[PDB]
């Protein structure tokens, strides 16, 4: 049994957890923010830009967490800490 | 009050519910019409 094999299996499962959590969070948060935007636009025809601004803030906030998780997955599964 | 319909003319945001406001306002409209009738009757009497 190569120790690197156990390390890499653990790292792959960890990266899978990272991406699963990131995708769940991103999808749900983006859906909720988009629901807010859609309801606001439906109520007001001309609220487009003034709702796009806070909607962009929210989307950026959520995608920041998503992409931080993605980067740490890349770290996990391409330069595995503790490997030897 | 028979309903008078026309084709067409930001939608209004009613609270708590449009039906509740309608039910609470229809008697108010009836009272307003009665008051207008009374005022017109007073003017005609004078």
């Amino acid at each position: 049994l190569d120790p690197n094999a156990i390390i890499t299996a653990g790292a792959l499962i960890g990266g899978g957890l990272i991406m699963g959590g990131g995708a769940i969070g991103a999808g749900i948060g983006d859906g909720i923010a988009g629901n807010a935007l859609i309801s606001g636009i439906a109520r007001q025809p001309e609220a487009q830009g003034r709702l796009f601004t806070p909607f962009f803030i929210t989307v950026g906030l959520v995608e920041a967490a998503y992409f931080i998780n993605l980067a740490f997955m890349a770290l996990f599964v391409f330069a595995t800490p503790g490997l030897q | 009050m028979e309903v008078e319909y026309v084709g067409e003319v930001t939608l209004y945001s009613f609270e708590p519910d449009p039906e509740t406001l309608f039910d609470a306002l229809l008697p108010r409209y009836i009272a307003t019409r009665v008051y207008a009738a009374l005022l017109e009757a007073a003017a005609s009497e004078s």
